[PDB]
Protein backbone atom coordinates (compact mmCIF):
# COMPACT_ATOMS: atom_id res chain seq x y z
CA UNK A 1 0.00 0.00 0.00
CA UNK A 2 1.35 3.04 0.98
CA UNK A 3 5.48 3.33 1.11
CA UNK A 4 8.25 5.78 0.86
CA UNK A 5 11.19 5.73 -1.19
CA UNK A 6 14.58 6.12 -0.77
CA UNK A 7 16.72 7.51 -3.70
CA UNK A 8 20.86 7.92 -2.97
CA UNK A 9 23.78 7.48 -4.52
CA UNK A 10 25.36 4.00 -4.47
CA UNK A 11 28.83 5.10 -2.38
CA UNK A 12 25.91 5.22 0.72
CA UNK A 13 23.44 2.90 -0.65
CA UNK A 14 24.79 -0.14 1.48
CA UNK A 15 26.12 2.04 4.36
CA UNK A 16 24.15 4.86 5.86
CA UNK A 17 21.01 4.81 3.49
CA UNK A 18 20.59 0.72 4.22
CA UNK A 19 20.21 1.73 8.42
CA UNK A 20 17.67 4.45 7.37
CA UNK A 21 15.66 1.82 5.73
CA UNK A 22 16.12 -0.92 8.33
CA UNK A 23 14.98 1.87 11.07
CA UNK A 24 11.63 2.77 9.06
CA UNK A 25 11.28 -1.00 8.65
CA UNK A 26 11.49 -1.41 12.29
CA UNK A 27 8.78 1.62 12.75
CA UNK A 28 6.16 -0.39 10.62
CA UNK A 29 6.64 1.86 7.33
CA UNK A 30 7.60 -0.22 4.25
CA UNK A 31 10.05 1.45 2.32
CA UNK A 32 12.72 1.05 -1.11
CA UNK A 33 15.79 2.47 -1.95
CA UNK A 34 16.62 3.58 -5.39
CA UNK A 35 19.95 3.69 -6.81
CA UNK A 36 20.64 7.17 -8.75
CA UNK A 37 23.58 5.93 -10.45
CA UNK A 38 21.69 4.64 -13.22
CA UNK A 39 21.19 5.71 -16.52
CA UNK A 40 17.80 6.64 -17.81
CA UNK A 41 17.60 3.57 -19.28
CA UNK A 42 17.38 1.40 -16.47
CA UNK A 43 16.00 3.97 -14.17
CA UNK A 44 13.03 4.06 -15.67
CA UNK A 45 11.45 0.47 -13.45
CA UNK A 46 12.29 2.88 -11.28
CA UNK A 47 10.09 5.83 -11.75
CA UNK A 48 7.19 4.08 -11.53
CA UNK A 49 8.35 3.19 -7.60
CA UNK A 50 9.02 6.71 -6.98
CA UNK A 51 5.79 8.46 -8.22
CA UNK A 52 3.79 6.40 -6.15
CA UNK A 53 5.93 6.64 -3.05
CA UNK A 54 4.04 8.81 -0.22
CA UNK A 55 7.20 10.12 0.83
CA UNK A 56 10.13 10.78 -1.14
CA UNK A 57 13.70 11.02 0.37
CA UNK A 58 16.81 12.30 -0.84
CA UNK A 59 20.36 11.38 0.67
CA UNK A 60 22.14 13.48 -0.88
CA UNK A 61 26.02 13.34 -1.25
CA UNK A 62 26.92 16.41 0.64
CA UNK A 63 30.66 16.04 0.32
CA UNK A 64 30.06 17.11 -3.45
CA UNK A 65 29.76 19.85 -5.65
CA UNK A 66 26.04 20.42 -6.30
CA UNK A 67 26.81 21.86 -9.65
CA UNK A 68 28.33 18.49 -10.86
CA UNK A 69 25.40 16.37 -9.23
CA UNK A 70 22.18 17.80 -8.92
CA UNK A 71 21.05 17.76 -12.70
CA UNK A 72 23.19 14.62 -13.05
CA UNK A 73 21.14 12.07 -10.66
CA UNK A 74 18.47 14.11 -8.76
CA UNK A 75 16.42 16.04 -11.19
CA UNK A 76 15.03 13.24 -12.06
CA UNK A 77 13.76 12.26 -9.06
CA UNK A 78 12.31 15.38 -7.77
CA UNK A 79 10.38 15.64 -11.66
CA UNK A 80 8.56 12.73 -9.76
CA UNK A 81 6.60 14.91 -7.56
CA UNK A 82 4.92 16.77 -10.54
CA UNK A 83 3.13 13.50 -11.50
CA UNK A 84 2.06 12.78 -7.62
CA UNK A 85 0.88 16.24 -6.36
CA UNK A 86 -0.03 14.39 -2.64
CA UNK A 87 3.70 13.25 -2.77
CA UNK A 88 6.03 14.91 0.13
CA UNK A 89 9.89 15.21 -0.72
CA UNK A 90 12.54 14.74 2.45
CA UNK A 91 15.67 16.23 1.84
CA UNK A 92 19.17 14.73 3.55
CA UNK A 93 22.42 16.30 3.39
CA UNK A 94 24.88 13.29 4.14
CA UNK A 95 28.83 13.51 4.62
CA UNK A 96 31.38 13.97 7.42
CA UNK A 97 32.68 16.93 4.88
CA UNK A 98 29.40 18.94 3.70
CA UNK A 99 29.59 22.04 1.26
CA UNK A 100 26.78 22.93 3.31
CA UNK A 101 26.00 26.75 1.73
CA UNK A 102 26.78 25.54 -2.16
CA UNK A 103 24.08 22.63 -1.51
CA UNK A 104 21.82 25.07 0.85
CA UNK A 105 21.76 27.41 -2.02
CA UNK A 106 20.93 24.75 -4.69
CA UNK A 107 17.89 23.16 -2.52
CA UNK A 108 16.58 26.53 -2.42
CA UNK A 109 16.68 27.18 -6.47
CA UNK A 110 14.85 23.81 -6.59
CA UNK A 111 12.35 25.00 -4.13
CA UNK A 112 12.77 22.58 -0.97
CA UNK A 113 13.31 23.29 2.16
CA UNK A 114 12.19 20.31 4.60
CA UNK A 115 16.04 19.47 5.30
CA UNK A 116 18.01 17.32 7.50
CA UNK A 117 22.14 17.71 7.59
CA UNK A 118 25.25 15.25 8.71
CA UNK A 119 26.80 17.28 12.12
CA UNK A 120 30.27 16.44 13.76
CA UNK A 121 28.18 16.67 17.09
CA UNK A 122 25.44 13.74 16.37
CA UNK A 123 25.84 10.25 15.28
CA UNK A 124 24.67 9.41 11.90
CA UNK A 125 22.24 7.16 14.20
CA UNK A 126 20.56 10.38 15.84
CA UNK A 127 20.29 11.73 12.29
CA UNK A 128 18.09 8.70 11.09
CA UNK A 129 15.88 8.64 14.31
CA UNK A 130 15.38 12.66 13.11
CA UNK A 131 14.46 11.41 10.15
CA UNK A 132 12.09 8.58 10.97
CA UNK A 133 10.28 10.75 13.07
CA UNK A 134 9.39 13.22 10.38
CA UNK A 135 9.01 11.06 8.08
CA UNK A 136 6.17 9.17 10.00
CA UNK A 137 4.57 12.68 10.45
CA UNK A 138 4.60 13.13 6.80
CA UNK A 139 3.64 9.33 6.69
CA UNK A 140 -0.12 9.66 7.46
CA UNK A 141 -0.17 13.50 6.65
CA UNK B 1 30.13 -4.97 39.09
CA UNK B 2 27.39 -5.69 36.00
CA UNK B 3 27.57 -9.01 34.80
CA UNK B 4 25.53 -9.31 31.11
CA UNK B 5 27.85 -7.08 29.88
CA UNK B 6 29.14 -7.00 26.32
CA UNK B 7 32.43 -5.03 25.59
CA UNK B 8 33.05 -2.80 22.66
CA UNK B 9 36.36 -2.95 21.34
CA UNK B 10 37.65 -0.17 18.50
CA UNK B 11 39.34 2.68 17.35
CA UNK B 12 38.51 5.94 15.57
CA UNK B 13 35.54 8.55 16.20
CA UNK B 14 33.85 8.35 12.76
CA UNK B 15 33.57 4.47 13.35
CA UNK B 16 31.82 6.12 16.67
CA UNK B 17 29.82 8.27 15.00
CA UNK B 18 28.82 5.66 12.40
CA UNK B 19 28.46 2.25 11.81
CA UNK B 20 29.12 1.18 16.14
CA UNK B 21 26.36 3.97 16.76
CA UNK B 22 24.07 1.71 14.87
CA UNK B 23 25.00 -1.62 16.28
CA UNK B 24 25.10 -0.03 20.02
CA UNK B 25 21.41 1.44 19.14
CA UNK B 26 20.94 -2.36 18.06
CA UNK B 27 22.08 -3.76 21.59
CA UNK B 28 20.42 -0.71 23.46
CA UNK B 29 17.48 -1.43 22.11
CA UNK B 30 17.26 -4.97 22.57
CA UNK B 31 18.53 -4.42 26.68
CA UNK B 32 21.95 -5.69 26.35
CA UNK B 33 24.25 -3.49 28.79
CA UNK B 34 27.42 -2.61 26.14
CA UNK B 35 30.85 -1.00 27.34
CA UNK B 36 32.07 1.64 24.55
CA UNK B 37 35.80 1.61 24.15
CA UNK B 38 37.87 4.61 24.49
CA UNK B 39 37.98 5.23 21.04
CA UNK B 40 39.45 8.42 21.01
CA UNK B 41 42.52 7.57 23.48
CA UNK B 42 40.81 10.77 25.44
CA UNK B 43 42.74 8.52 27.89
CA UNK B 44 40.35 6.38 30.23
CA UNK B 45 42.95 4.70 32.74
CA UNK B 46 44.42 1.03 31.36
CA UNK B 47 43.44 -0.42 34.28
CA UNK B 48 39.89 0.68 34.02
CA UNK B 49 39.62 -0.23 30.56
CA UNK B 50 41.20 -4.04 31.25
CA UNK B 51 39.43 -4.53 34.27
CA UNK B 52 35.78 -4.27 32.24
CA UNK B 53 37.25 -6.08 30.12
CA UNK B 54 37.98 -9.07 32.43
CA UNK B 55 34.41 -8.55 33.71
CA UNK B 56 32.78 -9.00 30.48
CA UNK B 57 31.04 -12.01 28.76
CA UNK B 58 31.21 -11.11 24.96
CA UNK B 59 33.88 -8.75 23.42
CA UNK B 60 33.25 -7.52 20.31
CA UNK B 61 36.72 -6.97 18.57
CA UNK B 62 36.29 -4.60 15.79
CA UNK B 63 38.93 -4.54 13.77
CA UNK B 64 39.36 -0.71 11.41
CA UNK B 65 42.23 0.94 9.91
CA UNK B 66 42.92 2.68 13.08
CA UNK B 67 42.85 -0.33 15.32
CA UNK B 68 47.19 -0.24 15.25
CA UNK B 69 47.55 3.07 15.33
CA UNK B 70 47.29 3.23 19.21
CA UNK B 71 49.42 1.22 21.90
CA UNK B 72 46.47 1.20 24.27
CA UNK B 73 44.53 -0.34 22.10
CA UNK B 74 46.76 -3.36 20.95
CA UNK B 75 47.35 -3.57 25.00
CA UNK B 76 43.70 -4.18 24.75
CA UNK B 77 43.50 -7.01 22.33
CA UNK B 78 46.30 -8.52 24.05
CA UNK B 79 44.25 -8.79 27.13
CA UNK B 80 41.11 -10.10 25.20
CA UNK B 81 43.55 -12.86 23.98
CA UNK B 82 44.73 -13.47 27.58
CA UNK B 83 41.05 -13.43 28.59
CA UNK B 84 40.10 -16.09 25.94
CA UNK B 85 42.92 -18.04 26.96
CA UNK B 86 41.61 -18.50 30.37
CA UNK B 87 38.07 -18.74 29.38
CA UNK B 88 36.53 -16.26 31.09
CA UNK B 89 35.27 -14.27 27.86
CA UNK B 90 33.78 -15.33 24.56
CA UNK B 91 35.54 -12.76 21.59
CA UNK B 92 33.88 -11.81 18.16
CA UNK B 93 36.40 -10.53 15.82
CA UNK B 94 34.60 -7.84 13.36
CA UNK B 95 36.39 -7.09 10.42
CA UNK B 96 35.05 -3.64 9.25
CA UNK B 97 36.42 -3.15 5.29
CA UNK B 98 39.65 -5.03 5.87
CA UNK B 99 40.11 -8.89 4.93
CA UNK B 100 41.12 -10.91 7.95
CA UNK B 101 44.49 -11.91 6.34
CA UNK B 102 45.39 -8.53 6.65
CA UNK B 103 45.39 -8.46 10.38
CA UNK B 104 46.51 -11.91 10.94
CA UNK B 105 49.77 -11.04 9.01
CA UNK B 106 49.50 -7.25 9.61
CA UNK B 107 49.64 -6.51 5.81
CA UNK B 108 49.52 -3.20 3.75
CA UNK B 109 48.44 0.39 5.93
CA UNK B 110 47.03 -1.69 9.18
CA UNK B 111 50.72 -3.26 9.63
CA UNK B 112 52.53 0.21 8.76
CA UNK B 113 50.79 1.90 11.45
CA UNK B 114 51.26 -1.00 13.91
CA UNK B 115 54.73 -1.70 13.20
CA UNK B 116 55.88 2.31 13.43
CA UNK B 117 53.53 2.42 16.89
CA UNK B 118 55.52 -0.65 18.05
CA UNK B 119 59.22 -0.09 16.93
CA UNK B 120 62.05 -0.83 19.42
CA UNK B 121 59.39 -2.30 21.95
CA UNK B 122 59.93 -5.64 23.88
CA UNK B 123 56.15 -6.67 23.74
CA UNK B 124 56.30 -6.58 19.67
CA UNK B 125 56.67 -10.06 19.82
CA UNK B 126 53.74 -11.22 22.12
CA UNK B 127 51.20 -8.64 20.38
CA UNK B 128 51.96 -9.99 16.97
CA UNK B 129 51.10 -13.14 17.85
CA UNK B 130 47.88 -11.99 19.24
CA UNK B 131 47.03 -10.20 15.98
CA UNK B 132 47.89 -13.95 14.53
CA UNK B 133 45.59 -15.67 16.75
CA UNK B 134 41.94 -14.07 16.91
CA UNK B 135 41.10 -14.27 13.60
CA UNK B 136 41.01 -17.78 13.95
CA UNK B 137 38.15 -17.36 15.92
CA UNK B 138 34.95 -17.76 13.94
CA UNK B 139 33.81 -13.88 13.43
CA UNK B 140 32.27 -11.37 11.13
CA UNK B 141 33.17 -9.72 7.78
CA UNK B 142 31.90 -6.59 6.51
CA UNK B 143 33.23 -5.60 3.25
CA UNK B 144 31.95 -2.57 1.01
CA UNK B 145 29.67 -4.58 -0.56
CA UNK B 146 27.84 -5.62 2.60
CA UNK B 147 24.24 -4.44 3.93
CA UNK B 148 25.43 -3.09 7.05
CA UNK B 149 22.26 -2.91 8.62
CA UNK B 150 21.78 -6.37 7.88
CA UNK B 151 25.54 -6.99 9.13
CA UNK B 152 24.53 -5.11 12.93
CA UNK B 153 21.70 -7.92 12.80
CA UNK B 154 23.91 -10.21 12.08
CA UNK B 155 26.20 -9.48 15.37
CA UNK B 156 23.32 -8.56 17.80
CA UNK B 157 22.09 -12.21 16.97
CA UNK B 158 25.49 -13.73 17.87
CA UNK B 159 25.43 -11.96 21.06
CA UNK B 160 21.94 -12.70 22.51
CA UNK B 161 23.44 -16.53 21.28
CA UNK B 162 26.11 -16.31 23.23
CA UNK B 163 24.47 -14.37 26.09
CA UNK B 164 21.97 -17.29 26.26
CA UNK B 165 24.83 -20.00 26.17
CA UNK B 166 26.49 -18.66 29.25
Amino acid sequence: EEFVCISCVEEVRYSFVSHLSEALRRKGINNVVVDVDIDDLLFKESQAKIEKAGVSVMVLPGNCDPSEVWLDKFAKVLECQRNNKDQAVVSVLYGDSLLRDQWLSELDFRGLSRIHQSRKECSDSILVEEIVRDVYETHFY
Amino acid sequence: PPQHQVFINFRGADLRRRFVSHLVTALKLNNINVFIDDYEDRGQPLDVLLKRIEESKIVLAIFSGNYTESVWCVRELEKIKDCTDEGTLVAIPIFYKLEPSTVRDLKGKFGDRFRSMAKGDERKKKWKEAFNLIPNIMGIIIDKKSVESEKVNEIVKAVKTALTGI
